[PDB]
């Protein structure tokens, strides 16, 4: 078979990390696809509901309150060794034992019996994970405190879905694991291809994995590379890549203008949002602490800064119809849990913003054009990120809108922030105190609960709010009462309304994705529910 | 399936 050439659009170097628990970014998660997507276990239907037949099956027992995972008999690592029950449990240790440096702790994992006490070092094992046919068998039982309504769906976050190669990694010290060749350039994997070579920061050469249990691929090889935003269209014009994933909305018209490509589409499981920095993360106690001293402590300020943006004007000018101003944090793909009732910051309202600030005592100084409260000037730092050729223009455009409401906003270090640096800034405890506003974007988990973005114990709560109303909202969505979908829908609506009113974050955009595919390629798809794409693609 | 930080 053929030799496929794929890229992911990224202005930052690739961060190869083959262990899901230690990898935070969508870029490498996507590039890992041919190798098993960081060793994902379960197949799903097009509604993300688990089905039988993947690398493993999962069975829920709601009476016992357990999940039982059965790995295929012939599931192997790419060195021919068996994938075992212990490999599945070891994924949990990579997140829960703090020595590995994971940023993926969350209150969802507290619902596994014994896992909280393992995470704090009070227990030396995870009591709720046991092995009915031993560590070297194929079966794992996970004991919960309670079932959660999302457990039928991949991405639920209450039980994990990947394996880690424990026998391969057991003599690498936890503190060294993320930077070891064994999780970066020289991993074991379980997918239809294995990474024969990895060039740090740049590329992966994939060849078939002869130990794969499933459909054997048609292709001889796949190369997967990063390509910059400024070089992407020319790469398609010159046929440098057969497929490019992750392309920005601003290039969509150029891409449709090209001869020799089919352009695929999907509803993006995505949200972008503006964050306010309101606290710090306490690593010892695994808790967000909302104690930062800032004008952003004033609810009226948070709301005003949201109302002053012109997100619809930006989307109309630049996005080629692919971005839609978001009304809430729950995107359209989760159609059962959205409501046209919910009003957010999708319409600019400069008059309301100015009124809110006047009402809150932030009085305009007519000499300077900026507002003040008891001598404090309303000045903030905006950690805007590098993007496409329009990113500087768009960030300055928001600064200009904020000046209209008497808020002085300046870029972090007078420039846009590189992506890998920004991720370090956001995740490294205890968090930084030198930014006020930033923009985040998420390739969301395929189940709509946002515990793993905002729960009190999660470092992924980048602005470090900790609010009883929000915490009760998040818990209500996943409660036993939410096993009635009527109740869960109302809980989702309340959460969306409460997040918009508290305005600790402001929803920005929903999106459609697109991927150009050279006409020589057959079998590529963006359809959800396609489980064997990498084995089906050919030239 | 998990939440991942996107560059755009």
């Amino acid at each position: 078979g053929g030799n496929l050439k794929v890229a992911y659009q990224s202005d930052s170097p690739m961060k190869a990390q083959w262990l899901s628990g230690l990898s935070n970014d969508a870029t490498f998660a996507t590039m890992s696809g041919p190798g098993g997507g960081q060793d994902g276990l379960f197949f799903t239907d097009s509604g993300f509901k688990f089905i039988k037949g993947g690398a493993a099956d999962v069975a829920l027992d709601k009476e016992s309150k357990t999940a039982t995972i059965t790995l295929r008999k012939d599931l192997k690592w790419s060195d021919g060794s068996e994938v075992t029950a212990k490999d599945y449990e070891f994924t949990y240790e990579t997140i829960a034992n703090p020595a590995y440096g994971s940023d993926r702790w969350t209150d969802s994992l507290a619902n596994i019996v014994g896992l909280s006490d393992y995470h704090t070092g009070k227990a030396k094992t995870i009591s709720g994970i046991t092995f009915p046919d031993g560590e070297n068998g194929k079966v794992i039982k996970v004991q919960f405190k309670e079932m959660k309504p999302g457990m039928t769906q991949s991405g639920n976050g209450y039980f994990l879905e990947t394996v880690a190669p424990y026998q391969y990694l057991k003599d690498v010290a936890p503190k060294d694991l993320a930077s070891s060749p064994k999780t970066t350039t020289k991993p074991l994997v379980t997918g239809p291809f294995k990474p024969e070579n990895v060039v740090a920061g740049e590329s992966i050469k994939y060849v078939p994995n002869p130990y794969y249990w499933g459909e054997k691929p048609k292709l001889n090889s796949i190369t997967y590379e990063v390509v910059s935003t400024a070089k992407s269209v020319a790469a398609l014009s010159s046929s440098k890549y057969d497929i490019i994933n992750g392309m920005v909305s601003s290039q969509y018209k150029q891409v449709k203008n090209l001869k020799g490509y089919k352009v695929l589409g999907q509803q993006a499981m995505y949200i972008s949002l503006m964050y306010y920095n309101l606290g710090h993360y306490d690593a010892k106690n695994s808790i967000n602490v909302q104690d930062r001293k800032t004008p952003l402590q004033d609810q009226n300020v948070r709301q005003a800064i949201g109302y002053a943006r012109n997100v619809a004007e930006v989307d109309n000018k630049f996005s080629n119809g692919l971005s839609t101003p978001a009304n809430s944090l729950i995107p359209p793909i989760f159609k059962q849990f959205t409501s046209s009732s919910v009003k957010g910051y999708e319409k600019q309202d400069l008059d309301k913003a100015n009124k809110l600030l006047d009402e809150d005592g932030w009085k305009l100084n007519k000499s300077t054009g900026y507002r003040e409260k008891d001598g404090k000037e309303l000045s903030l730092v905006y950690a805007a990120r590098v993007g496409d050729a329009n990113a500087e223009t768009i960030a300055q455009n928001y600064i200009q809108q904020w000046k209209k409401i008497g808020v002085k906003v300046s870029l972090y270090n007078g420039k846009l922030m590189e992506f890998n640096s920004w991720v370090d800034h956001m995740t490294t405890p205890p968090g930084a105190n030198d930014w006020d506003i930033t923009d985040g974007s998420w390739s969301l988990a395929s189940e709509p609960s946002q515990q793993d973005l905002f729960s009190a114990a999660a470092p992924y709560n980048f602005g470090h709010f900790n609010d009883s109303e929000i915490t009760k909202d998040l818990n209500d969505i996943d409660s036993a009462k939410s096993e009635n979908p009527t109740y869960r829908k109302a809980a989702f609506v309340k959460y969306q309304e409460d997040m918009n009113k508290k305005a600790y974050v402001i929803p920005t955009n929903f999106m459609l994705n697109y991927t150009p595919v050279n006409k020589r390629v057959v079998g590529m798809t963006l359809d959800y529910g396609a489980m064997n794409t990498w084995s089906e693609i050919g030239v | 399936a998990s939440n991942s930080i996107a560059s755009g």
